[PDB]
C-alpha cells in the first residue's frame, strides 16, 4: 500500500 | 528551470491501412508539468482523446502518453500538437509511419 | 531477474487558476497499478492493473486517507517553501516526491529510496542507510534540522525496509503472470533512400517488457554512433514498450552494417542484418 508518514518542511 | 518535451508521433502497431489501431502522442523530458496535448486529424482536433497518469523519469521531468483509438488510411494525416510553457508557439509534429 | 515498487508524487500550485492540483502514481516495475489526482470526481485512490483489485475496501479506504493527507500536507510545503526562498504569491511552482524500494529474484530487501524536489531541482534525499538526510541548498538545510530532530528518518526506514517490500513481495506473487511474463521484442528492419548515395537503415524492436533494452549498430563488427540515432523508449499503450535505432549509410553497403538486440526476455542476442 501506502506510507502513513506526513511531516511539513 | 525549464526542460522542453521532446514529442514522439507512433502508432501502437504498425500502420495497415484499415486495421484498427492506436495513434500516440509521447511527450517526455519536460518541466513544468503544465501542457496540453492535442490530436489532429487533418488539420482539426480530435474529441474523444485519453491521456496516462502524470509521472517523471528520475531526472525529475515529467512524461505522458496521450492516446486515441483510430483507423489509419491513405489520404488521412495524422499529428499531435503540443503546448508547453517552453514553446511560444505550440509545436505540431506530423505523423510518420515510418518511425 | 530484479524487482521494484516506485511512488510518484507531484504538486502544482496554479495561484488564479485555482487550489494546487494533486497527483500520485504507483509502479511495480514498468506497470502501473494506482492513481489519485485531487481534479478527479471520484476523489478515490483508483485501481489501474487488474491484479490489485483483489483488495478489501479497508485498503482503498487506509490509501486514499493516506493521499489526501498527503495532499494536504503538499499544499502545506508549498507556502512554506514559497516563503524559504521568498516568492511571489503569484508564481507557479512544483514539489515532486518519489519513494520506494527495490528487490532481487530472490525477495530479499536490497535498496530504499527517498528524494524531494522542488520546481525540479533536488530539495532534498535520503542516502542509502535510510538514516541521514542530504541537502542540496541553504534554505533544504532549515528542513533537514525539522526532520532531524522528529526522527523522520526513523519513519523512513520503518516504512521502506518492512512494510514497502512486503507489499511489494506480495504484488508480485499476486500478478505473477503479467508481473513475472519477460516480453521478448519482436524485432525487424526498415530501409529508406535519403540521397543519391545515402540510406537509412532503422532497426525496430517493438512489442517488448519491461522497457529495458539495448539497441546498438556496427560497423563491419565495431560499434558505430556516428550517423546514429537513437530514441528514448516509448511506451505502446498496452503495457508493452517500443524503440528504434537508426543509420544513415552509402548505398550499397547496408551488408556490413548489424544491428544488435538486447532484452531479458531474450536467451540470447539477436543481430538483424539487412
Amino acid at each position: 500500500t501506502l506510507t502513513s508518514c506526513n511531516t511539513s518542511v | 528551470i525549464q526542460r522542453t518535451p521532446k514529442i514522439q508521433v507512433y502508432s501502437r502497431h504498425p500502420a495497415e491501412n484499415g486495421k484498427s489501431n492506436f495513434l500516440n502522442c509521447y511527450v517526455s523530458g519536460f518541466h513544468p508539468s503544465d501542457i496540453e496535448v492535442d490530436l489532429l486529424k487533418n488539420g482539426e482536433r480530435i474529441e474523444k482523446v485519453e491521456h496516462s497518469d502524470l509521472s517523471f523519469s528520475k531526472d525529475w521531468s515529467f512524461y505522458l502518453l496521450y492516446y486515441t483509438e483510430f483507423t489509419p488510411t491513405e489520404k488521412d494525416e495524422y499529428a499531435c500538437r503540443v503546448n508547453h510553457v517552453t514553446l511560444s508557439q505550440p509545436k505540431i509534429v506530423k505523423w510518420d509511419r515510418d518511425m | 531477474g530484479s524487482h521494484s515498487m516506485r511512488y510518484f508524487y507531484t504538486s502544482m500550485s496554479r495561484p488564479g487558476r485555482g487550489e494546487p492540483r494533486f497527483i500520485a502514481v504507483g509502479y511495480v516495475d514498468d506497470t502501473q497499478f494506482v492513481r489519485f489526482d485531487s481534479d478527479a470526481a471520484s476523489q478515490r485512490m483508483e485501481p489501474r492493473a487488474p491484479w490489485i483489485e483483489q483488495e478489501g475496501p479497508e485498503y482503498w479506504d487506509r490509501n486514499t486517507r493516506n493521499v489526501k493527507a498527503q495532499s494536504q500536507t503538499d499544499r502545506v510545503d508549498l507556502g512554506t517553501l514559497r516563503g524559504y526562498y521568498n516568492q511571489s504569491e503569484a508564481g507557479s511552482h512544483t514539489i515532486q516526491r518519489m519513494y520506494g524500494c527495490d528487490v532481487g529474484p530472490d525477495g530479499r530487501f536490497l535498496r530504499g529510496y527517498h528524494q524531494y524536489a522542488y520546481d525540479g531541482k533536488d530539495y532534498i534525499a535520503l542516502k542509502e542507510d535510510l538514516r541521514s538526510w542530504t541537502a542540496a541548498d541553504m534554505a533544504a538545510q532549515t528542513t533537514k534540522h525539522k526532520w532531524e530532530a522528529a526522527h523522520v528518518a526513523e519513519q523512513w526506514r520503518a516504512y521502506l525496509e518492512g512494510t514497502c517490500v512486503e507489499w511489494l513481495r506480495r504484488y508480485l506473487e499476486n500478478g505473477k503472470e503479467t508481473l513475472q511474463r519477460t516480453d521478448a521484442p519482436k524485432t525487424h528492419m526498415t530501409h529508406h533512400a535519403v540521397s543519391d548515395h545515402e540510406a537509412t537503415l532503422r532497426c525496430w524492436a517493438l512489442s517488448f517488457y519491461p522497457a529495458e533494452i539495448t539497441l546498438t549498430w556496427q560497423r563491419d563488427g565495431e560499434d558505430q554512433t556516428q550517423d546514429t540515432e537513437l530514441v528514448e523508449t516509448r511506451p505502446a499503450g498496452d503495457g508493452t514498450f517500443q524503440k528504434w535505432v537508426a543509420v544513415v549509410v552509402p548505398s550499397g553497403q547496408e551488408q556490413r552494417y548489424t544491428c544488435h538486440v538486447q532484452h531479458e526476455g531474450l536467451p540470447k542476442p539477436l543481430t538483424l542484418k539487412w
